[PDB]
């Protein structure tokens, strides 16, 4: 996350971190329930074997709220394509259930019509992660969050060098130097409604980070709610 | 602006229009309150809530 603020105690409890064989974070995820994590399909090609860490706000200290979970089943959308990042979504079923506590809680899955008419029409959403704090730097050891305005669909298509499909949406800023960045992929885009946070997007891709005339591109969760529901039942 | 377009039909969470009237509902792990509008967490760590 470029710009934004540190997630303070309990503020981003649905954040999940995918960590490789060497215990380094490489992608984010969103806690959906005690057994399931939502992430980006493109993150699945970033490591051979991986685990999921929850409750971690600082990757340098061992507090006692952090827990590592092994993945039992990886459910990748069958239409995911490397070429365009269309269908950039996956659901992970964990081997053991997540214990909810301070800094560990699920985000809510909204109903489709209501999310489209009420959540995605809000001014802003919130993206979070342990990704780079600058386009060329290293991963953040602190969890960060950033308020990102929803971008007009016409504007986004005009700004982009690549196709923005109906499974994607844009958020962020035209020139203001704030955006998600490398390593934030797969993490949560949530929208607040009456002090309740609903999953609305998955951090997917961008033409660099916080570049002038460019926005962040997110997987449109509302297009996959039935898919997600089906994935969490088997 | 009428029904669900009017301040979310006064619903805490999901709003639907059925037969010209508002019907509120809630996310999994919440129960609809007696007033049929508010959503009450069924147990600890309800989805979508910042912790403490
Ligand atoms: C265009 C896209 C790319 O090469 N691909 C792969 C193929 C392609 O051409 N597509 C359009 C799909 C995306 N790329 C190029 C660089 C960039 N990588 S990144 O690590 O800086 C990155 C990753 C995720 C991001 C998410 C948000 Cl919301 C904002 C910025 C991000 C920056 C990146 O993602
Ligand atoms: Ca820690």
């Amino acid at each position: 996350i470029v710009g934004g603020q540190e997630c303070k105690d309990g503020e981003c409890p649905w954040q999940a971190l995918l960590i490789n064989e060497e215990n380094e974070g490489f992608c984010g995820g969103t806690i959906l329930s005690e057994f399931y994590i939502l992430t980006a399909a493109h993150c699945l090609y970033q490591a051979k074997r991986f685990k999921v860490r929850v409750g971690d706000r600082n990757t340098e200290q061992e507090e006692g709220g952090e827990a590592v979970h092994e993945v039992e089943v990886v459910i990748k959308h069958n239409r995911f394509t490397k070429e365009t990042y269309d269908f950039d979504i996956a659901v992970l079923r964990l081997k053991t259930p997540i214990t909810f506590r301070m800094n560990v809680a699920p985000a809510c899955l909204p109903e489709r019509d209501w999310a489209e008419s009420t959540l995605m029409t809000q001014k802003t959403g919130i993206v979070s992660g342990f990704g780079r704090t600058h386009e060329k730097g290293r991963q953040s050891t602190r969890l960060k969050m950033l308020e990102v305005p929803y971008v007009d669909r016409n504007s986004c298509k005009l700004s982009s060098s690549f196709i923005i499909t109906q499974n994607m949406f844009c958020a962020g800023y035209d020139t203001k130097q704030e955006d998600a960045c490398q390593g934030d992929s797969g993490g949560p885009h949530v929208t607040r409604f009456k002090d309740t946070y609903f999953v609305t997007g998955i951090v997917s891709w961008g033409e660099g980070c916080a570049r002038k005339g460019k926005y962040g591109i997110y997987t449109k969760v509302t297009a996959f709610l039935k898919w997600i529901d089906r994935s969490m039942k088997t | 602006r009428k029904l669900c377009s009017l301040d979310n039909g006064d619903c805490d969470q999901f709003c639907h229009e059925e037969q010209n009237s508002v019907v509120c509902s809630c996310a999994r792990g919440y129960t609809l309150a007696d007033n049929g509008k508010a959503c009450i967490p069924t147990g600890p760590y309800p989805c979508g809530k910042q912790t403490l």
